């Protein structure tokens, strides 16, 4: 808010970006293969249906209103034994 | 819903306190 | 050209001094020398003004006497201070305040002693009540005009450098002067002594004599204006009974027809001048 | 009440959550924290004394509460019970939630297989790396948009904006195309967009460790010493950008090069970037470098202290240190050191509710502007969330009445 007394303040506005990814992980590091759906139209995801499709984990980029329009999958051998109500890291069972 | 219903009007009662203080010396200050 | 933050401090005795001898001397630009200390890269703090002696009798001419800076240094070396010399000023007093010719003549000369001795400009004709106006400046070169004159730290000095301000020719005067801002440190000693001069010796002294005086105001010297304050909410009323009637006849509060209005706020409240200092009779005359 | 609260969770009712959703109301609509703490410690009584096992709300009340052995206990239950399935969320949501005292007082508890799992969560880097690999794996940019406010060619400072912006656009994906593409654009102002040029490169690496001094030793000012003054000086403050919120060896890397460095050109990125990485972490050794950089006699690295001081200092409100702050900026001819002094009084009271408000009518007294001003940025953040109407009334107050345009 204070950047004309010292210049370099505009550099401190990076901390206050914030990670929004769905992210979900199986152990410590392993990575797994997995397309879960959301219950939207296929253009309020963009960026520049029946179901969207997101990531496996890289994780998938999200909007802080589609957090609760996902859903976990259901049909595929992944899946979050957490209720997944926001992004970020997660547990991601297997079955 | 009650509880809800009623806790959330104490924020606009003093919201209303608040600006109710608030004009008055907004109001002595604009003729200075 | 490289450039700083932009400030300039004050002291209170400066302004006043500013103001009185470019009052009396007004017609003719006044030279005048000011004095303070070099505190650092980007705040200068003058702190004492002493003005110039005049010399022959023409416009803008100006002059520094060694002799005077020699014998006027050393009274402010007896002085409890002695400080170093920070720049100049002098008035133009029928305009919009920019440097002239004779001015920037004499800051070429002038800015080889020092780099940031900064020119200012008192005004005491286009300032009434709330404006100073302080109005002070600085010289650009032009063997950098190669190079860029675009720093500008602190961002925020030079957009409000830009909003006090006006002509066609301080927009053509931008190059050769860059002004700085200049703002205002009081002493609440200094702040609340001089409220107790101007909002108590504007009372006056022992403080019961005028109010008494009002007492004795209000048995002598009121009912000759009372009987003006009648005479006049008889003979302006009897005419502006005819307002109502004609708003009803005209339109219904179309444009100003002519002269009159009812002016009879005025004539109460010295009305009321009447009655407080009626009830001032009872307060000071008894105990 | 606290026990006839206890008998209403003690009920005969199909409740899955609304122990849950009254605890959001819990800590919606709380008066003070002496009620909060009497709500929220005997609801976790009765959650380990239920018979399902719940996560969410023993984490939310640890985070809450700020526990350096609660947490350590159920994790050692998590571990002693041999499923890091289940010991996944609360370490990561732990890492994600709360302060550095919080986990590196903990951590003592954790180590009071079970010794690199403490080193997995409690660092807590490979989250960063994590969504840094997403970062650098998604990239949808635009250089179009820079070319359009790239050929509005003026000499001025939106140089600095240009730069700050594909550092915008550019955070977290580690690549110097911007100084790939051009170099002599980047060459045109001088020092300054120079400085954020430098600083800017510290924008595009936030949160990585791996190639951070390596990447920029380049810029590193005992090797190559550039004749501008703060293009060899932005090189620790670009580390700084780097490792903020987080100590490594970066305090013992700076910790000598703030000592032995070149005159006040270098100190203002220096003690920004120590204090930003050491930032709320309460590190008296950088404390201790910073009293002699508030002491220096000049206010251009009285900023740098002036920043530094309350960043290392957030939510700690060291008693002694307001003393330092408030006493050196009263006697001083600048005002640069009472400017981020101001800044680091507001900074080092963080989230108090009531016990600033000491220090705020002492900064709402003084005839100094910058003094109120500075009192409003401190009750600004001691009250940061607060809907109470205690700040609100004498802070709308002052903006009514104070003469002074800043405040
Ligand atoms: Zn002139």
């Amino acid at each position: 808010t204070q950047f004309w007394f010292w210049f370099p303040l505009s550099h401190f506005l990076s901390l206050a970006y914030t990670p929004t990814c769905v992210i979900g992980l199986n152990k410590d590091l392993k990575m797994p293969k997995v397309q879960y759906k959301s219950n939207c139209k296929p253009s309020t995801f963009a960026y520049p249906t029946a179901k969207a499709k997101k990531k496996e984990k890289n994780p998938a980029r999200v909007m802080p209103a589609q957090l609760k329009v996902l859903t976990m999958p259901e049909t595929c051998r992944y899946q979050p034994f957490k209720p997944l109500s926001i992004g970020g890291i997660i547990i991601l069972k297997d079955t | 819903d009650l509880y809800s219903r009623y806790k959330k009007l104490q924020q606009e009662l003093e919201f209303l306190e608040v600006q109710e203080e608030y004009i008055k010396d907004e109001q002595k200050n604009l003729k200075k | 050209a490289v450039d700083t933050a932009e400030q300039v401090y004050i002291s209170s005795l400066a302004l006043l001094k500013m103001l009185k001898h470019g009052r009396a001397g007004v017609p003719m630009e006044v030279m005048g020398l000011m004095l303070g200390e070099f505190v650092d890269d980007y705040t200068v703090r003058v702190i004492d003004v002493f003005a110039m002696p005049q010399s022959g009798t023409g416009v803008s001419v100006e002059a520094v006497d060694p002799v005077f800076q020699a014998k006027m240094l050393d009274m402010l070396k007896q002085t409890g201070r002695p400080e170093m010399v920070v720049g100049w000023y002098h008035s133009h007093p029928g305009f919009g305040c920019w440097l002239s010719g004779v001015d920037i003549n004499t800051q070429q000369s002038f800015e080889a002693l020092s780099e940031r001795a900064v020119a200012v400009v008192v005004d005491p004709i286009q300032s009434v009540k709330g404006k100073v106006v302080i109005d002070a400046f600085r010289l650009i070169n032009a063997n950098m005009m190669v190079l860029g004159h675009e720093p500008r730290q602190t961002t925020s000095n030079l957009g409000h450098l830009n909003k006090p301000s006006i002509q066609a020719l301080i927009h053509g005067l931008n190059r050769h002067y860059y002004s700085i801002t200049i703002n205002y440190r009081k002493n609440e000693l200094e702040q609340k002594m001089l409220l107790n001069l101007h909002k108590k010796s504007w009372m006056e002294g022992l403080t019961l004599q005028d109010y008494s005086e009002h007492c004795k105001h209000n048995e002598s010297v009121v009912k000759e204006m009372l009987e003006l304050a009648k005479n006049y909410n008889k003979a302006v009323e009897e005419e502006d009974k005819m307002t109502p009637e004609q708003l009803a006849i005209k339109n219904v509060g179309k444009q100003d027809p002519k002269r009159h209005l009812e002016e009879h706020v005025d004539v109460l409240m010295t009305s009321n001048i009447v009655q407080c200092l009626a009830a001032m009779l009872d307060t000071v005359v008894f105990k | 009440r606290l026990d006839v609260f206890e008998k209403t969770i003690l009920e005969s009712n199909d409740v899955p959550g609304m122990l849950a959703y009254s605890l959001k109301l819990c800590m919606s609509l709380m008066q003070n924290k002496q009620f909060r703490n009497k709500v929220l410690r005997v609801l976790v009584k009765i959650y380990m004394n239920l018979e399902k096992p719940d996560f969410i709300n023993v984490c939310q009340c640890l985070i809450f509460l700020d526990d350096p052995q609660a947490v350590s206990d159920i994790l050692e239950k998590l571990v002693k019970e041999d499923n890091l399935l289940m010991a996944y969320q609360i370490c990561f949501d732990l890492y994600e939630s709360a302060s550095q005292q919080f986990l590196s007082s903990v951590i003592q508890n954790l180590r009071t297989d079970q010794t690199l799992k403490m080193i997995k969560i409690l660092s807590g880097e490979m989250a960063i790396e994590l969504h840094l690999q997403f970062l650098i794996r998604n990239n949808n940019t635009d250089l179009m948009i820079l070319k359009n406010t790239k050929d509005a060619v003026r000499n001025s400072v939106c140089h600095t904006a240009t730069v700050i912006a594909n550092s915008f656009m550019h955070c977290g994906t580690t690549s110097d195309q911007f100084l790939r593409d051009n170099l002599e654009w980047l060459a045109r102002a001088t020092n300054w967009a120079k400085f954020t040029a430098t600083a800017s490169l510290g924008v595009i690496h936030k949160g990585h460790e791996k190639e951070a001094l390596q990447l920029m030793a380049t810029y590193l000012p005992k090797d190559t010493s550039p004749g501008s003054a703060y293009q060899e000086g932005g090189g620790l403050y670009a580390l700084g950008l780097i490792h903020a919120n987080h100590g490594g060896d970066i305090i013992d890397y700076l910790l000598n090069q703030l000592k032995n460095a070149s005159n006040d050109i270098v100190r203002h990125g220096g003690s920004l970037g120590l204090g930003l990485a050491a930032m709320g972490t309460a590190r008296q050794d950088v404390y201790d470098l910073l009293k002699t950089n508030l002491y220096q006699d000049d206010a251009v690295t009285g900023e740098a202290a002036g920043l530094a001081l309350g960043l290392v200092m957030l939510g700690s409100k060291n008693a002694q240190a307001i003393e330092d702050m408030v006493g050196y900026a009263q006697e001083t001819q600048h005002e640069k050191i009472l400017r981020g002094l101001a800044v680091g009084i507001a900074l080092v009271m963080y989230g108090r509710m009531e016990e600033a408000d000491a220090l705020i009518e002492s900064l709402c007294r003084d005839k100094d502007p910058i003094l109120r001003r500075s009192g409003m940025y401190t009750v600004a953040m001691a009250y940061c969330g607060s809907g109470n109407n205690k700040a609100i009334r004498r802070l709308l107050h002052v903006a009514v009445s104070d003469v002074n345009d800043d405040v």
